[PDB]
């Protein structure tokens, strides 16, 4: 057999295995995944409805929050679920076909599928209720989403390689994911921020990607200075190259 | 589990990719109709502010203005001419509400808060008709503002950009929409194929 | 096939061919684009933010482009470089594409804290760029004065003026075609892409046993 | 769990409500034409204060008395006899009449432009337009009288009509298909949640 | 590591040319809104017409090329107008204090007298520019804005910007 | 290795700096009396603008020239010959003279009350008080002349002295014991950090 | 090594608890002197602001006012009377700076932003002297404000609460300070004993 169908079979097998173990019981985890964003939308709308109403008179809060939140849930899942993909399946690396990166890409594919299904269902629900649901620039939105997905997968693979023997490193990055949820402009629009803190926030690629996705989604959405795609694209490419090189170096050290 | 076995892969990608792209390509390259767009940029200032422009924005998408324009330029007759297009053609015998929704879809009004300038983009099936409808909208808007000022008991409409005559259609964008639908269909087919494989494996 | 790819084939397909194409285009077929920069503001002579916004919208309009084309023949000028197909205005194009090209060539930036509008006009000759910038400034001032005049007439001498902090400067050398910087950054990106692709194909080939 | 079989329990929980709702919507339910108007208040030769005054006054009770005395609202709203849900039953309480009137007439306020949108539902296209015109006239008279009492304690403000009451052609309500699909989705979700507990 | 330090030391201690700095502190005030004219002036200092006026006033092109053993900070002969403008912008530093609304101008130069003269010319041209900018708007219908000097231009005695030891230590950090 | 014994490393690190610091402080270092004044600017019938003007002008160069011409600052500041660190060496550059003057004179601004505190150091209390008085007089003359230039283009503001320059009795500086204790603290910390690396 | 074993924790608790509390109790109940405090609450208004109140707050703790008050009421001689107290007594022959620091310690000035009322609390060794010093401070403050207004080319001092005559001393609080020192000494002894036990265990 060619060395490519082996990869396809292994990836399908690991995807099925991980989908089986992720959904506890008779698929109880899908309810949890569905109840995170509605709970988030409820609390944040109840808190800052008037705040967004005073922010800008062109966008309603649910759609702004959902297109700022679902991509961030995508990224957070691609970061968190990917470091544990190596140690949890450590016993599977004895069948002559399973390699450490196969489990990583299987977890990435499952996260992509689950969060994309959630995004489509939630967008359909928002359109059904009566809210805006059609992006004005779908191709640019797809490109930004692909860039964000690549950056998240690259960061997950890099962390899985680096912190293989250091669970405390996984713990501290899990801690620090939470401030990234507040400094990425997911909740509140970012143009209501004093300019002195603007350049310091220009170093966050996730903020750039969120702003560009919102621009490609909403019509006539104003984008402030330094929200170019070149910086997050280069960040994702460099991170992917570094992660692949590190995995190639520390390849035989995974049992 | 027998039904999904018949679904296999070939039939799945034929029913989820091939048919939608063929139908969309046929409609876009055969039956789709051109829609020329004329753009104007106006604002209202007192001869001697933002609220009056907002009233104009509300008034443009109203029913009285639509009745005036239908009496003047006969929009209902014009919008039914492209019989080749089934989607973006105003069918005969439609209701008042459907006519209002269609007119609101054709005419797009946009605002920015920083500059306070109101931009109107009017679609049509002829560049001359689109420009004429934009000019009529501007004239009726300035007349409404003046009549409101008169009946309140001295205002003028500033035209930063007068209505232009378009040269080619811009909105029935065929290749961009085809690429978007290709991406959407590919993602949908991948997700559906993965899910159907999972349920086929789980059922038996 | 995928399994028949070699390192030299990957290097030639990924790195070498775009390098040669970009070098040939930039060093031979690229046309110079001189830039003339001016800095202006509008204030009353006897609310300036609204007039700066009006000018910012009016500069990128179509009626101004019509006047500029009738006055200076922009369409004839921009089609002159035949050796550069990417940045030349091909003859017989559409009015919408002409407007898009004019909006791409002329850059308008605004400093809100200072309230200063800077206009950078590109051209294929320095004299034409300076003349275009001067014509744009004159037409902007005339438009502001005409707006004031028609407001006064609809109610029933120059009441508004445009103040130029920096007049249009005649450039000496081309600025915007940056051959070396673009070549260097594209080389870096290309090397990164080739490395990533080679690592991915090595990972795929690792499953041979 | 005695009758926990899929057939009978799925018959009882899901299909019977859908069938009764479908026959009610497509056979019994009447339709309500909507007339829309867009207004604001301007000072003749503080405006948001009178706009809020009008918003409270339209949903008040004395205006309901004036409208009932003028157009016989209680007589008109009880004419569809085959729609037990959306009809106004005779002999009902005054408070229930006020709740019904508040349900039929909707007032929306946009603060950024300071505009008031009044949507009046009816069982006849002419009646909704007439009621909307009466509401607008009574609102203008109300603000004029509010200024007049203040002047008398010893024509001041005018009502600006951006869009007059339109005459509907078809009924915007009750949106039978959308409601049926929403009910189907909700019932399917409820059935899935219930069948989870086994 | 040793070779870069050797070449840097032999360049700084032998080849590098001294650059004297003259400091001025100004602000423009209406003689009975001043932030507007201050920002206009701040833009005007780094403009091109001002550089042209300075060029046929003091001949900055000849002065900035007088060193010959310092090719790093030398205005080479036959350079473009844009590069000359960039060099002039690098040599003249303008700072703003918004909480006081004060403009600080630091002028570099290989001779202290020429640096002081350059700063004085910049100040007088700025005052004339403010006056003419008001006067054109004045007579478009057909002396009110004065620039006060909190600190007049000074005459430096020793070079300031060629900080050889500090730059050598900074290179030793890297 | 490299003679990492406790005695030799300590002799190289701790005692020698401390001993010399003490001998310099208690034998060689001279003392500097401080004169303090508290002022503000008021109109005789915008104030923060002239207060910032004065804050920049006190630390300027022309005022230093006037003060040197008046009180011979450069002659006085070089009189302690046994303090090589805090004395003003003869023949120094004008820029170093400006840095030394800026070090010896401290200007503090309190924005909430808009008050300027000037603390002038010297080697004689009378000289410090006289220098503070001269600085205050020159500041008042400077703001008066700044107001006068606009009139000459064709007495407006006064300086309010909340606290006049005081005449010190003892020297507030150099705080020998506090500096020695701080030096002991940092030296002990440095020794601990170094001895960590073994 | 030997030194840690020398404490035996009994001399340790004697030297960290018994001696400090004994010394403090002796000083507080034998040698401490009473310090009566007089309180006034004033503000400045125009007889026809906040900045003038801030100027008054700065002026009260100045050296010119201290010189005026020392010339008037002879504060330096009065503050040296309690020879029993070694701590809170102004020793003879002290410097000008020490006198200024002592006066700033005795007289406390507080200001609140919401109300803008300035409260002055003046300590002394006699209630009459404390009240007299507070009255003198108020009089000199109003005179300074009036002189500043006069020399600028019409202001008055609003005395909400005039200076009071205290009945008993309040600041040399003996029992509260003794309890605070007991808590501090207990915590310090516990920490030191634990640390010395750890190092005694670790050394061998």
């Amino acid at each position: 057999r060619s060395p490519w169908q082996i990869q396809q079979a292994v990836l399908f097998a690991l995807f099925l295995r991980e989908l089986k173990t992720r959904l506890g019981g008779r698929w109880l985890g899908v309810f949890w995944v569905l109840l995170e964003p509605v709970a988030h939308i409820a609390v944040m709308t109840t808190l800052f409805s008037l705040a967004h109403r005073a922010a800008m008179p062109s966008i309603e809060y649910p759609v702004f929050l959902i297109t700022g939140l679902i991509p961030f849930f995508m990224f957070r899942g691609l970061v968190t679920r990917l470091m544990e993909a190596i140690d949890s399946n450590r016993g599977l690396f004895a069948y002559r076909q399973v390699k450490p990166i196969d489990t990583v890409i299987a977890r990435a594919m499952l996260e992509i599928s689950l969060q994309s299904i959630v995004y489509l269902i939630a967008l359909g629900t928002l359109g059904w209720l009566g809210f805006h649901f059609l992006p004005v620039r779908a191709l640019e939105l797809a490109g930004v989403s692909a860039v964000l997905i690549m950056l998240g997968a690259s960061l997950g693979l890099f962390f899985a390689v680096v912190t293989n023997e250091i669970p405390q490193a996984r713990a501290i990055v899990r801690i620090s994911l939470l401030p990234l949820y507040f400094v990425s402009g997911v909740i509140f629009p970012v143009h209501t921020i004093p300019p002195q803190y603007l350049p310091l926030l220009q170093l966050n690629p996730v903020l750039h990607l969120i702003e560009l996705s919102r621009a490609s989604f909403f019509p006539q959405y104003r984008v402030l200075q330094g929200i170019n795609l070149a910086y997050p694209a280069g960040f994702a490419l460099l991170s992917l190259f570094l992660a692949l090189m590190l995995y190639r170096l520390r390849r035989h050290q995974l049992a | 589990m027998k039904l999904v076995s018949r679904l296999t892969a070939k039939r799945l990608q034929w029913a989820l990719v091939y048919l939608p792209m063929l139908v969309a390509t046929v409609y876009f390259l055969v039956f789709s109709a051109d829609r020329y767009v004329s753009e104007s940029v106006i604002t209202v200032r007192q001869t001697s502010s933002r609220e009056d422009t907002c009233y104009l924005q509300t008034y443009i998408h109203s029913m009285g203005l639509l009745q005036k324009l239908d009496q003047q330029l006969k929009l209902r007759e014009h919008f039914g001419t492209p019989l080749r297009d089934p989607l973006f053609r105003l069918w005969g015998g439609t209701s008042q509400e459907w006519f209002l929704e269609y007119y609101r879809s054709r005419v797009e009004v946009l605002m920015d808060d920083i500059c306070g300038l109101l931009t109107v983009r009017v679609q049509g099936f002829e560049p001359e008709f689109a420009q004429a409808l934009n000019r009529a909208i501007l004239e009726e808007s300035e007349r409404f503002v003046n009549e409101l000022s008169h009946r309140m008991a001295l205002k003028s409409l500033v035209v930063v950009e007068p209505p232009v005559l378009p040269e080619i259609a811009e909105y029935p964008r065929r290749w961009y929409n085809l690429a978007t639908l290709l991406v959407v269909c590919c993602l949908i087919y991948g997700v559906v194929s993965l899910v159907v494989a999972t349920i086929r494996d789980h059922q038996d």
